[PDB]
């Protein structure tokens, strides 16, 4: 039974070992994922307003032709 | 031939066993090259017991060096009786144990194991009539605590109808300032509870303090120390080497020494105390050996005689002297104080004579006894567990390597049973 639970230990702590590394790799892959598609966001939101300005210089420019 | 065999576990267990091997081997007039140069056929008549028997009438030590780092066996073995060991018994690792129980008992300690045990069970096929074993070892480090009672276990399982016999050493604050060691002395006295039939406590506070207050050595080293094992482990073996009527072998030893299985750890004594060099020129006298080696000054484990009572004794008287004389003193000391042998164990004190004295002397004296006052070393212990153990502090070095908390409280409640059952017998 001494011998059983000397097995037991050695397999408890390469588990954790493994389970820790596991968990690091895990978290790490989620923030950068999360990270990526938040800044992609930021810089289109910032694109499609300034695209905005682009429509809304040329409704001036189309305004001014409907003045003649 | 009744051959035992040793094995040495960790810095400590292999620095405390090259020093019994050193004075041993000049006892019996062996040379660091294994050869007899004695002038007595008294040194080889039980030789055997400890040496094996080559050709070209080489005498090798029965042996084992075992540890999980190199530099303390590298030290035995470029030291001066070094080369007197089998080289194939040196078994070692190289990562070491960190000063960590789990280490040496669970993860590094566990690699290595099955190698040791190769070399015992060549040893022990070689052998006769084997009597078992005994392990000399620290139980406040990694390897030899960890390791040491790992290999006890595996021993056991083997050979269960052999004496399991230690030289345990045991932590003090005086000595080592490492924060684990009362974990790791914990977790090894549990083991040692369950799986050995003699232990010898050789407590570092005694050590300690016999060398700063009595030796006046204000410095001492682990050196200092050591001298005072030797002597010790030369006259608590003396039985076992030399012919021939007390105490001869192991289970006699412990048929004598263990009245009940889970006390037996002993409380070691020695007259007179010397430190290295500082001679000796006045030989003592019966009277004096007599005084001395029940003197609490004199005792290698840190309690007070007098604050338990002495189940059994076993007294060694070496070098040329009156049996008469000896048997006046030993029975004077019984009589004058009869209060401290338990009443239940009649005529519980044993006396042995030999003739050869050790090294530098011409008259010594060695205490073995089993008191209830040894209860005080594991309460000692204890104390310092449970301040720790209380908030869990340091645990993380133990759960890393896989254990629970639960083996803590397994073993600090066995340590603690151990104690109360010391008391129970203190007080019948
Ligand atoms: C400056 C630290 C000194 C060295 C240390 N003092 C302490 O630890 C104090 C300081 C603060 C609080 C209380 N503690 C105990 C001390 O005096 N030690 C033990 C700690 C050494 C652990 C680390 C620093 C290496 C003494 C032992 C120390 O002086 C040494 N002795 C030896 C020694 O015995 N070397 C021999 C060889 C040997 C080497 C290693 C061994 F394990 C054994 C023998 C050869 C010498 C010439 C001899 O025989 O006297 C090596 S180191 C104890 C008896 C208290
Ligand atoms: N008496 C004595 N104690 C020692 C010696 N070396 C280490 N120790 C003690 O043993 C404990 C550490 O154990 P150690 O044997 O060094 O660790 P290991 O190498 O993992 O077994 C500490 O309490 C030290 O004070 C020695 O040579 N003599
Ligand atoms: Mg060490």
């Amino acid at each position: 039974e001494k011998r059983e639970h000397e097995r037991e230990v050695i397999q408890k702590a390469i588990e954790e070992n493994n389970n820790f590394i596991k968990m690091a790799k895990e978290k790490l892959a989620q923030k950068m994922e999360s990270n990526k598609e938040n800044r992609e966001a930021h810089l289109a939101a910032m694109l499609e307003r300034l695209q905005e300005k682009d429509k809304h210089a040329e409704e001036v420019r189309k305004n001014k032709e409907l003045k003649e | 031939m009744r051959e035992i065999v040793h094995i040495q576990a960790g810095q400590c267990g292999n620095q405390i066993g090259a020093k019994f091997w050193e004075v041993i081997s000049d006892e019996h007039g062996i040379d660091p090259t294994g050869s007899y140069h004695g002038d007595s056929d008294l040194q080889l008549e039980r030789i055997n017991v400890y040496y094996n028997e080559a050709t070209g009438n080489k005498y090798v030590p029965r042996a084992i060096l075992v540890d999980l780092e190199p530099g303390t066996m590298d030290s035995v073995r470029s030291g001066p009786f070094g080369q007197i060991f089998r080289p194939d018994n040196f078994v070692f690792g190289q990562s070491g144990a960190g000063n960590n129980w789990a280490k040496g008992h669970y993860t590094e300690g566990a690699e290595l194991v099955d190698s040791v045990l190769d070399v015992v069970r060549k040893e022990s096929e070689s052998c006769d009539c084997l009597q078992g074993f005994q392990l000399t070892h620290s139980l406040g480090g990694g390897t030899g605590s960890g390791m040491g009672t790992l290999l006890i276990s595996k021993i056991r399982e083997e050979y269960p109808d052999r004496i399991m016999n230690t030289f345990s050493v045991m932590p003090s604050p005086k000595v080592s300032d490492t924060v684990v060691e009362p974990y790791n002395a914990t977790l090894s006295v549990h083991q040692l509870v369950e799986n050995t039939d003699e232990t010898y406590c050789i407590d570092n506070e005694a050590l300690y303090d016999i060398c700063f207050r009595t030796l006046k050595l204000t410095t001492p080293t682990y050196g200092d120390l050591n001298h005072l094992v030797s002597a010790t482990m030369s006259g608590v073996t003396t039985c076992l080497r030399f012919p021939g009527q007390l105490n001869a072998d192991l289970r006699k030893l412990a048929v004598n020494m263990v009245p009940f299985p889970r006390l037996h750890f002993f409380m070691p004594g020695f007259a007179p105390l010397t430190s290295r060099g500082s001679q000796q020129y006045r030989a003592l006298t019966v009277p004096e050996l007599t005084q001395q080696m029940f003197d609490s000054k004199n005792m290698m484990a840190a309690c007070d005689p007098r604050h338990g009572r002495y189940l059994t004794v076993a007294a060694i008287f070496r070098g040329r002297m009156s049996m008469k004389e000896v048997d006046e003193q030993m029975l004077n000391v019984q009589n004058k104080n009869s209060s401290y042998f338990v009443e239940w164990i009649p005529n519980n004190v044993k006396t042995a004579v030999c003739d050869i004295p050790p090294r530098g002397l011409k008259m010594s004296a060695t205490f073995i006894g089993n008191s209830t006052a040894i209860q005080e070393l594991f309460k000692r212990i204890s104390e310092q567990f449970t301040a720790m153990f209380r908030r869990k502090a340091f645990l993380h070095w133990y759960t890393g390597e896989g254990m629970d908390e639960m083996e803590f409280t397994e073993a600090e409640s066995n340590m603690n049973d151990l104690v109360s059952e010391y008391q129970q017998y203190q007080d019948a």
